[PDB]
RNA sequence: AUGGUGAA
RNA sequence: GUUCUUUGUAAAGUGCCUUCGAAGAGUCGAGUUGUUUGGGAAUGCAGCUCUAAGUGGGUGGUUCCAUCUAAAGCUAA
RNA sequence: GUUUGACCUCAAAUCAGGUAGGAGUACCCGCUGAACUUAUAUCAAUAAGCGGAGGAAAAGAAACCAACCGGGAUUGCCUUAGUAACGCGAGUGAAGCGGCAAAAGCUCAAAUUUGAAAUCUGGUACCUUCGGUGCCCGAGUUGUAAUUUGGAGAGGG
């Protein structure tokens, strides 16, 4: 590899700001509601159905969990 | 559906 | 049905075009300098054929930069990599011979 | 006697594999139909989301060949295949009791294909029959 | 392939079929290796049909 | 062709052109030395061989120092602005040759140039002066 | 209704604070085309026959202002509340809050443009100020903070 | 650069802010005609990367097309036909509706002297680039033609018509092979 | 079949 | 060739040392309904429910490796 | 200030500077598209019709081909080959590698010029007029001027 590159933390900062300002999509809202009430076992199925890729569903679930942790723990 | 925004990212200033 | 009745005509036209290019390009040899490349696909893994252009590493080893090399009629390939250190040596020797055999006129 | 299986396939399905997967899905109501998968431990993790202790994954490599994977997600072994909701009937050859590998594959086929009498999409009656037999170091099966 | 590991794993893969009634199983005495003309498949199809019929005759009256 | 028949019948007159001969006849116009030595009777490859200049670097497809010295014969054959010179004069008769001190000269060194650039410019100015 | 990010604007500064901010900004009007041209011609004429400090001006370019922010160089940022492509300015308040740079929302982009000799200025920010107005700049920053962050602490809430 | 923030924000098209903006802008557009002049694009981040320049000679148009030939290609053809003197450069999606889909199209006026004297954009003035959308030379047109490098487009690498001529032509030489 | 013409 | 102009602390190229170092979203993809091929992985194209990440993604052969960096455009032979 | 002016939008001018219609159509680029003819296959992604330019048009410098000691834009011929593949009958039917002809690579988006929108359209007076200078006005800061496209690239010594 010669051009894979890294985030440099600028893309990270911009993406975090965009995630905070934009809010949560209705499907994202349902996913977080299921996580906070049902759990991963129920949220991952919905994520896969909405997306169709298991890896993408797992990544979205992890992102939602991180957002919930950053929000409720402050 | 309608809830206030949260400052989880904006709570801490960028030093 | 298509019949190539202009085979001789096509050859004559190509020869005339080459002659016109030579007249317009008197000192240069009507083309650039190409490297030596080994063909893939096993069946041709033992065959050496002319390539498109020298790699950046080959040009750098030859003692000149790619930007200047292109102006001296040296083909430079920016996507070809070097992996076997015998074709690289052959290309370096060819580039050195070309540099020794070239005479460059001044701008003015 | 009850078991749940998972059905998946590689990317790219048109003339033959499409029908060979649709008929299998129709014949296996207990199986779960899911979209295409990318080529390999994610299959077992996916199986945990449906309580299905079985996976039927089809892989099409070499640009011409077809491969099938049958394995137990949690802790069982795996076997690769290369052979080219009415209740069915399955019969098996005596050769499956000779060697440990033949017995293992026979048991895996039994408990991965035989639809349990009770399931969320089962039927009470039978409509067709099928046979399992090993010859020329390979298994021959057809829907008839 | 090794029989030791395969044999050990086979135990955890076998369900208790014989410990319960065969009705739930809903599942012959021939190796089928004697079949000739393995290329035309005329005899192979007949052998498969005979095996299927033998299984059906055994699993029929149980209903 | 209806248009061709009308044009032939019409008295306007065809815009006759003749350039077939000039297609074969090509004049070399990229070098004075070669032009005085080029032989149109011989082919391009033949002329190149006669003059000693290579025609194709690669191996030609199919089967197959008299004048080169002339090119080698011809082969062997800046200033500072007034404002820049004045500024260098101020640098000189304000610090002299201490480039380190000149580097911190706020009044004269309006542009914070490096010591190397200042010394090079001073040497260039000196070469053209005392 | 509108999401919390929308309606964050229109909660501009009061009359007195906005008037004071515009009065302060009017002391740093960037030289127009004519002024710069005449200054350059005068300099050329002086050079023809034969050391100024850094000029002070208000930075207003949207890209330029955004570049100034996230580097903590900017001190005050003015944001227009009538930007037709709202997406160009939705992120500015939150970005400023994250970076800690004081910011305010003013009424009308044309008002910002007037103080910078432009038809419409999306944003107007100050980076460096003269020592004379440094105390005034700090006082205006404190007043803006008190009147915006505390008075409109709910601007980021209640849709 | 503010363009990065806008590009990142545009990704979350399902967000509350963008969800509200979609309905507001679609309601605003429905009042206007099918094709109308746009003072400036509503998605500068996409336009700038799509060759848009904030200078005289660049025209941005908004066109409405009924939801189900690709919709983008149809919109490009519709805008080009009305604006014959203009040249279509590219287009992008901006909004959608249950009954209509909205796309923003960028056009360049080759007649303007600014474009003619601009080396980076004077190439469009060539007559060969007349009605690019009609011949499917745009980004959407090329995509609809399946012109790409890879085995995925080997059978349609150079169009679906020249192949018939290539395969149906019996090549004969002076000396038969 | 395609493209057009006329018509108490 | 002949020349008249050059202009200014102006521009460009190479090696070394230091500090930084940004890549195209209703887009890929999945799903579904039609078209295309003699194309077995309908690839490709067409309507639409859905719709992602940046040590990421696509294309492949093997339990790892090989190549490239799509969603922008120009170019005579 | 019960008032003026700006920003934005919408309209009018027999105002100034500009362009598209159509014809032609052998070749090209897209939409659309049947039957005779032969046992979904096949005539056939053909005939006709529709829209768009040229002397050629499209494509063109890889999210390529390959599993080799790796090749390195597109394009056309031979070859691969009547092979792979499909239909498994009738028949349809490619592509890598190899040789030849010609070979040129580049232009934007993306990180602040901010110690100076330095950019450009248009009007006017001149001149050395396919244009140049001075002035004026406007476009532009919701981005025109320098550099860079990973083959990197940028700030300093």
């Amino acid at each position: 590899s010669y051009k894979k590159g890294a985030a440099s933390n600028r893309t990270k900062f911009v993406r975090s700001l965009v995630r905070e300002i934009a809010g949560l999509s209705p499907y994202e809202r349902r996913l977080i509601d299921l996580i906070r009430n049902s759990g991963e076992k129920r949220a991952r199925k919905v994520a896969k159905k909405r997306l169709g890729s298991f890896t993408r569903a797992k990544a979205k679930v992890e992102e939602m969990n991180n957002i919930i942790a950053a929000s409720r723990r402050h | 559906p309608y809830e206030p925004l949260i400052d989880w990212f904006t709570r801490h200033e960028e030093v | 049905v298509k019949v190539h009745f202009d085979q001789a005509g096509k050859k004559v036209s190509r020869r005339n075009a080459r002659a016109t290019r030579a007249a317009k390009i008197a000192p240069r040899p009507l083309d650039l300098l190409r490297p030596v490349v080994r063909a893939p696909t096993v069946k041709y893994n033992r065959k050496v054929r002319a390539g498109r252009g020298f790699t950046l590493a080959e040009v750098k080893a030859a003692g000149l930069t790619a930007a200047y090399a292109r102006t001296i009629g040296i083909a430079v390939d920016h996507r070809r990599q070097n992996r076997n250190q015998e074709i690289f040596d052959a290309n370096v020797q060819r580039l050195k011979e070309y540099q020794s055999k070239i005479i460059v006129f001044p701008r003015n | 006697n009850k078991q749940r299986t998972l059905l998946i396939s590689s990317r790219g399905v048109n003339y033959r594999h499409r029908h060979l997967i649709q008929d299998l899905s129709g014949l296996l109501p207990h199986s779960r139909k899911e979209p295409k998968l990318d080529t390999l431990q994610q299959l077992n993790e996916i199986a945990e989301l449906y309580n299905c202790n079985n996976v039927l994954f089809f892989e099409a490599r070499k640009h011409q060949d077809l491969y099938l994977w049958l394995s137990k997600p949690p802790n069982g072994p795996t076997i690769k295949f290369y052979i080219q909701g009415s209740r069915p009937v399955l019969s098996f050859d005596q050769r499956f009791e000779s060697s440990p590998h033949y017995q293992l594959i026979k048991e895996l086929l039994v408990h991965n294909f035989g639809v349990p009498p009770n399931a969320r999409k089962s039927k009470p009656f039978i409509d067709h029959v099928m046979s399992f037999s090993i010859v020329d170091d390979k298994i021959w099966v057809r829907t008839y | 392939n090794n029989t030791k590991a395969m044999k050990h794993a086979l135990e955890r893969v076998q369900l208790p079929w014989k410990k319960h009634s065969f009705q739930e199983h809903q599942s012959e005495t021939n190796t089928d290796e004697h079949i000739k003309d393995i290329y035309d498949d005329t005899e192979r199809e007949l052998a498969f049909y005979k095996q299927s019929l033998d299984a059906v005759l055994v699993a029929r009256d149980e209903l | 062709s209806v248009r061709k028949r009308k044009m032939n019948r019409s008295s306007v007159g065809k815009a006759t052109r003749r350039n077939k001969d000039k297609q074969r006849k090509i004049n070399i116009q990229s070098n004075p030395i070669i032009a005085a030595n080029w032989d149109y009777s011989l082919t391009m490859a033949q002329n190149y061989k006669k003059l000693g200049l290579r025609a194709k670097l690669q191996t030609p497809a199919g089967g197959k120092e008299t004048e080169v010295v002339k090119k080698l014969e011809e082969l062997a054959s800046r200033s500072q602005s007034e404002r820049e010179e004045e500024w260098l004069e101020k640098l000189y008769k304000k610090h002299g040759d201490d480039y380190k001190k000149m580097f911190f000269d706020k009044k004269l060194n309006i542009y914070q140039q490096s010591e190397g650039d200042l010394k090079r410019r001073l040497l260039r100015w000196k070469k053209r002066n005392g | 209704k509108v999401p919390p990010t929308i309606a964050q604007f229109q909660y501009t500064l009061d009359r007195n604070t906005a008037a004071e901010t515009f009065k302060l900004f009017n002391k740093y009007r960037p030289e127009t085309a004519a002024e710069k041209k005449e200054r350059l011609t005068k300099e050329a004429a002086a050079v023809a026959e034969g050391a100024s400090p850094k000029p002070y001006a208000v930075k207003y370019g949207l890209n330029h202002v955004v570049a100034l922010i996230e580097n903590k160089k900017a001190k005050l940022v003015l944001i227009a509340n009538d930007v037709d492509p709202i997406e160009l300015v939705v992120f500015l308040p939150a970005l400023c809050k994250k970076m800690g740079v004081p910011y305010a929302i003013v009424k009308g982009k044309a008002r910002l443009g007037t103080l910078v000799n432009q038809k419409t200025s999306a944003v107007a920010a100050l980076t460096e100020v003269r020592a004379e107005d440094e105390a005034a700049l700090a006082k205006l920053v404190s007043t803006i903070d008190a009147n915006f962050a505390d008075k409109y602490d709910e601007v980021k809430k209640h849709w | 650069g503010a363009y990065k923030y806008l590009e990142e924000l545009q990704r979350k098209k399902q967000s509350d802010v963008l969800r509200f903006l979609q309905r507001v802008r679609v309601w605003e557009y429905r009042q206007k005609n099918v094709i109308h002049r746009a003072a400036r694009p509503t998605r500068p981040d996409k336009a700038r990367r799509l060759g848009y320049k904030a200078k005289q000679g660049f025209v941005i148009y908004r066109v409405r097309v009924r939801r189900g030939r690709s919709l983008r290609a149809t919109a490009e053809e519709r805008v080009g036909r009305r604006a014959a003197n203009l040249r279509v450069l590219n287009s992008y999606w901006v909004n959608q509706d249950s009954t209509y889909k909205y796309f923003e199209v960028i056009l360049v006026d080759p007649q303007h002297k600014a474009i003619r004297r601009d080396a980076r954009y004077n190439w469009i003035c060539d007559p060969v680039h007349k009605h690019r959308e009609a011949r499917g030379l745009t980004a959407t047109g090329k995509k609809s033609r399946g012109i790409n490098k890879g085995h995925k487009f080997n059978n349609t690498k150079a169009g679906r018509r020249k192949t018939w001529k290539r395969q149906n032509t019996l090549s004969l030489w002076r000396y038969r092979k």
